[PDB]
RNA sequence: GAGGUUCGAAGACGAUCAGAUACCGUCGUAGUUCCGACCAUAAACGAUGCCGACUGGCGAUGCGGCGGCGUUAUUCCCAUGACCCGCCGGGCAGCUUCCGGGAAACCAAAGUCUUUGGGUUCCGGGGGGAGUAUGGUUGCAAAGCUGAAACUUAAAGGAAUUGACG
């Protein structure tokens, strides 16, 4: 019963593809497989971002930013909800929908 | 769809085909016969090359040979018409 | 790679009267193609097709009409000897009212009434019906 | 499992060659 | 929390409405026992109940009217509108804005007419993929 | 279906596609049989008789029908030359 | 698929041989092994001397004594 | 339908179909279209042959002639922009009109208040009141549209190639539609206009 | 008594169309059970073929609901084959004869090859599958009777085919889809297309068309 | 044989647990690192043999070619090159559909199959016993390859359905 036509997995026209271990269990998983967040997180945040702006000795500045690339086993993907579980005729929907 | 007259194909549409695939099987290549400045002598080059086209008279070198077509050399005249 | 030119052909002319098609083009063509189509001709399995020459092998153009629920062949031209002839015309057409296999004997490519008529046997190449 | 059974005959098989090949 | 109305209401009230529009107004216990009249609600609790949307459907119809709604001045407010018409809709007086291929389709009819056709700017495209 | 003597049996003879002449069910219900009227020849005016005109449904579900239409149509002369 | 082909009359006939030792009911049959384990030696009945009387205790679902024979 | 002669394209027809701007057709083509196609520009819009988009509009007018009885011709629209237009070829012609929601089997269903068995369909798109066609499969029915570039050619008799997407020019082809299967046989003469302007049949947005 | 909603109901109950040949013909939806029930009245006898329950599972205990098929025919050319499920034996079977008298069908019955008499066998060798199981007909000379499983020779001999060796397999014991491959054999007989048809259709003008006159009614 | 960055079977302790010779911890050997021989297997998987023919759409993209209508640039143009718009071959792929398939899930192909055969390779015949015993062979050995039966056994299984419990 092949769920995923694709296989959850993004492989085709190839073999063994890069492996990259997970960045919370520390789990070993394939490149084209994995779920691939990339947080632009502020570093300040929304709350100390005008405390700091106060205290600077610097007039205006734009505070800079971490650019992390996260990049979850499917494990922690789904234990910690980054994605979900969903409808045969959803599972489907590749879109990515804010 | 349901009626395509193959064998009276309207002439735009086998220039849209793969040579060999057409009605009947002609080439898209041609030669040019070609003057280039100095000499006045008109060589036949073939468009598609392969080799470098050298002038009959010398010095002058007509065509740099690249994937496809034949590459003139600069300021250099063909005529296509014919057969 | 093209062992046999009828099941090529064949499988194209079945399989385009299949989505209704009102003519289709036969990409390697034969004498033994001709030959077999102009059967098909005469019991009206076809229209007329117009053969290309294109220098080397041939094209041909079958016009085709409704009529034609299948065409095949049979790959190996397995040797009828006429007392068989009978028990493949059982096993391989629709019915005894209808139906031809074209077969290849000493007088020619024709179907089995004919080389039935002339009394031989001789190589079956497939049927229509 | 499958690939634990297969390691338990090819364990088990080896103490048949070591039991054997006593005599 | 308490009370949404049921169906039986809902339904109801919606088809005076439908039916009385002029008898009924922006009150309660005018329309309220209005409701006796033209209707058997056997309960007082649901009799009293009804002119609820009565009045709800009231301060609906003022402010606009419902995309589905049953009413007499509504569709003759619709007649009104639908016959109003300019007195060439397409007329477009004189010159139509008009590509050249548009002006090459006219030439193939052969039709002559008046325009002055333009293009201009790059082959853009349609999209940012 | 006649047999000795010319006898037509076989309750009925089934319509069939004008586009593929294929034979067109008893319970083909996406079937179709278009009429199409032919004018005076002068002013207009549907008067006089009629174009009938089958189809069967494998031709709709395909899409053609109207592909299917106008090539008989204009054979027919009723559409020309476009 | 298959072989097809005309003068291909071994290569089936030895495949539809082998491909029969993949059969069950003709491994007991052309095989040796049924004659050489039944007891009945190839032969329908057989006669045997009684050497004790032996009650079985039939399969879970139907319990039961059954009155056998150690021949 | 053809005309060969009479019921030919005229002048005063042809400025209505550039100024409502019924040949502009959308960017993208179904292929089943190509035959009602000469360029597309630049951009990327295609252009419909008003010639084919005419005779085709005949066909569908011989065809609605033929039916004997005018109100056994189903005439829907559900996208908004024909509402109007429907109503007023169905008033003209005295054909049967359903705007809004194709409601569930009108065309099966004998316990359903609407069932009709009618004898032809016309659509505005094929691609937006797409149940009717699917109901007019179990139901030996023809099938008018009103096609775009991009539209799907699943049961229909024929195809109007036009536009179906700016309601002015839609109201037109409904507009031409009334008016042939009225000047075909009815009463009008060929000769005069009508008294009905287009104005009638293409949409009004909220506006006073 | 009638009350016919559907024209073509209308049209069957005032002796306006003569044979359902002429509806047949036009592949017209019949969708009242007394039309048949006009136009076939006796003959047209009725053998059901299982009563199989099947049953759903829920909270508490099984939903148990039966399946009735049956089988309808005249020994003479039409045939029919309905399948009812209900929560009773008496409401399925009573409610699938229903079904199959509207899905009835003619079988085009031919000839065994010399072309004398009365049709007595299939045309063709037609076949017709439903889901694994299929079943082929084919034709077979005087005499011979049907040879096949019960199930398909309980439709064939109410269809009037008088003869027919069959070869059927797939799982033949779901008797359900024993008897809907062979519906759909029998189906497929009058759309076999040979040379005996081949002449174009001269066309007529249509039950709906004809007398739409009395449709709008006087 | 070279080397010892981390990680880390094995191995040592701390906890956790009724117990954990497990998970969760802290150490750390073989090995993971190199160069030289062997071994010859994967869920070595698209669970789809290879060649060959035919049958629908529609979008995208890698390469090559061809054509055109663009312009940023880039120079007086150029050549380019970078974008745009097409076509063509063969690549990786996507969606969509009552082709037609398909037990079903699904499948431009698993389509062309009772309307049975284009060519050819391999290979399965209820489940276990068993990939066992034995034999042969290769290997330094783990093991590899070839590979039975008596006996027992009625279903094991696959696809989809409602349940119902996570
Ligand atoms: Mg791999
Ligand atoms: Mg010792
Ligand atoms: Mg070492
Ligand atoms: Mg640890
Ligand atoms: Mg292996
Ligand atoms: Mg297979
Ligand atoms: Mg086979
Ligand atoms: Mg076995």
């Amino acid at each position: 019963t092949k769920k995923r036509r694709n296989n959850g997995r993004a492989k085709k026209g190839r073999g063994h593809v890069q492996p990259i271990r997970c960045t919370n269990c520390a789990r070993c998983v394939p490149k084209d497989k994995a779920i691939k967040k990339f947080v632009i997180r502020n570093i300040v945040e929304a709350a100390a971002v005008r405390d700091i702006s106060e205290a600077s000795v610097f007039d205006a500045y734009v505070l800079p930013k971490l650019y992390v690339k996260l990049h979850y086993c499917v494990s922690c993907a789904i234990h910690s909800k980054v994605v979900r579980n969903r409808s045969r005729e959803a599972r489907k929907d590749r879109t990515p929908p804010p | 769809p349901l009626a395509k007259d193959l064998l009276h194909p309207s002439p735009e549409e086998e220039k849209r085909k793969h040579k060999k695939k057409r009605l009947v099987q002609s080439p898209n290549s041609y030669f040019m016969d070609v003057k280039c400045p100095g000499c006045y002598k008109i060589t036949t080059v073939f468009s598609h090359a392969q080799t470098v086209v050298l002038c009959v008279g010398c010095s002058t070198v007509l065509c740099q040979p690249t994937g496809g077509k034949a590459r003139l050399t600069e300021g250099c005249s063909f005529r296509r018409k014919q057969h | 790679v093209r062992m046999n030119v009828l099941a090529d052909a064949l499988k194209s002319i079945n399989n385009a009267e299949k989505r209704g098609k009102r003519q289709v083009l036969i990409r390697p063509c034969s004498k033994v193609i001709v030959r077999f189509l102009t059967v098909m001709m005469k019991h009206g399995y076809i229209g007329e097709f117009e053969i290309i020459d294109d220098h080397r092998a041939g094209k041909i153009v079958v016009n085709l009409t409704g009529r034609l629920n299948k065409c095949g062949v049979i790959s190996p031209r397995f040797d009828v000897q006429l007392k068989d002839l009978e028990k493949w015309q059982n096993n391989l057409l629709p019915s005894r009212q209808f139906g031809f296999i074209v077969l290849t004997t000493s007088a020619g490519i024709m179907d089995h009434e004919e080389a039935r008529r002339k009394h031989t046997g001789g190589k079956i190449l497939g049927f229509f019906f | 499992r499958a690939k634990w059974r297969k390691k338990r005959m090819r364990r088990l098989k080896r103490k048949r060659r070591k039991m054997r090949q006593r005599s | 929390m308490g009370r949404v109305r049921t169906k039986t209401v809902k339904k109801a009230a919606r088809v005076i409405i439908e039916k009385y529009y002029t008898r009924l107004g922006n009150d309660f216990h005018t329309n309220k026992r209005v409701c006796e009249e033209i209707a058997i609600i056997p309960s007082k609790k649901l009799r009293n109940k009804i002119a609820g949307y009565v009045t709800h459907l009231m301060k609906r119809i003022q402010r606009g009217p419902v995309r589905g709604i049953s009413i007499k001045l509504q569709e003759e407010e619709r007649e009104r509108r639908d016959n109003y018409v300019p007195e060439v809709s397409a007329l477009d007086q004189e010159i139509i804005e008009v590509d050249p291929d548009t002006k090459e389709m006219l030439k193939l009819l052969d039709f002559g007419s008046l325009s002055n056709l333009q293009v201009t700017q790059p082959t853009v495209g349609m999209n940012f993929k | 279906m006649q047999n000795d003597a010319g006898e037509f049996v076989d309750l009925y003879v089934p319509r069939k596609c004008s586009a593929s002449n294929r034979i067109i069910g008893a319970k083909d219900h996406a079937s179709i049989q278009m009429n199409v009227a032919e004018v005076d020849k002068v002013t207009g005016r549907f008067n006089g008789q009629f174009k009938t005109y089958a189809i069967c449904g494998a031709i709709r579900r395909m899409g053609e029908s109207d592909d299917s239409i106008l090539r008989l149509a204009k054979a027919d002369g009723i559409v020309s030359k476009n | 698929g298959k072989c097809r082909g005309l003068r291909t009359a071994r290569k089936l006939r030895s495949h539809r041989r082998d491909h029969k030792w993949h059969d069950k009911q003709y491994k007991k049959a052309h095989l040796g092994t049924a004659l050489k384990a039944n007891p009945f030696g190839g032969a329908s009945h057989a006669k045997g001397i009684v050497l004790e009387k032996v009650g079985v205790e039939a399969k879970q679902p139907n319990s039961a004594i059954r009155k056998c024979v150690r021949v | 339908s053809g005309a060969l002669d009479v019921l030919q394209m005229k002048e005063e027809d042809v400025l209505k179909f550039l100024a409502a701007g019924t040949h502009l057709g959308g960017t993208n083509l179904d292929f089943q279209m190509e035959q009602y196609i000469y360029k597309r520009k630049s951009d990327g819009i295609y252009i419909i042959n008003l010639k084919r988009t005419w005779e085709k509009l005949l066909l569908a007018a011989r065809a609605i002639v033929a039916i004997e009885n005018p109100a056994d011709v189903s005439v829907i629209s559900s996208r908004n922009t024909g509402q109007r237009a429907v109503l007023k070829f169905a008033a003209a012609t005295g054909a049967t009109p359903i705007a809004g929601r194709f409601t569930p089997g009108t065309f099966t269903n004998q316990i359903q208040a609407a069932f009709r068995e009618p004898r032809l369909l016309v659509v505005t798109d094929p691609r937006a009141d797409h149940q009717p066609l699917t109901e007019a499969s179990y139901v030996n029915l023809p099938t008018i549209a009103l096609c775009n570039t991009d539209s799907p050619l699943r049961y229909v008799d024929i195809a109007i190639p036009c536009n179906n997407k700016g309601a002015h020019s839609v109201g037109l082809m409904w507009w031409m539609l009334a008016r042939e299967v009225l000047r075909m046989r009815g009463t009008i003469s060929r000769e005069h206009p009508w008294e009905v302007m287009p104005d009638l049949y293409f949409y009004r947005d909220p506006e006073e | 008594e009638w009350m016919p909603v559907t024209k073509l109901g209308r049209l069957v109950k005032d002796m306006k169309i003569k044979s359902l040949e002429e509806i047949y013909l036009f592949s017209l939806p019949i969708k009242e059970s007394e039309i048949i029930d006009f136009f076939l009245g006796a003959s047209l006898k009725d053998e059901v073929l299982k009563i199989m329950p099947v049953q759903k599972q829920t909270r508490a205990g099984q939903r148990t609901r039966f399946k009735a098929f049956v089988a309808i025919g005249d020994y003479n050319g039409h045939v029919g084959l309905g399948v009812k499920c209900s929560k009773e034996v008496a409401t399925a079977i009573r409610g699938a004869i229903i079904l199959a008298k509207l899905s009835i069908v003619p079988v085009r019955r031919g000839y065994w090859g010399n072309k004398i008499g009365k049709p007595h066998t299939v045309p063709c060798k037609v076949t017709g599958r439903c889901g694994s199981v299929l079943v082929r007909l084919i034709p077979a000379p005087r005499g011979t009777g049907i040879v096949s499983a019960p199930v398909p020779k309980k439709l064939l001999m109410m269809a009037g085919i008088d003869d027919c060796y069959t070869s059927a397999r797939g799982c033949t014991a779901t008797l359900g889809n024993f008897a809907k491959a062979t519906f759909d054999a029998i189906s497929k007989t009058y759309s076999y297309l040979t040379p005996d048809l081949w002449k174009e259709t001269v066309f007529t003008k249509s039950p709906y068309q004809e007398f739409t006159d009395h449709l709008v009614k006087t």
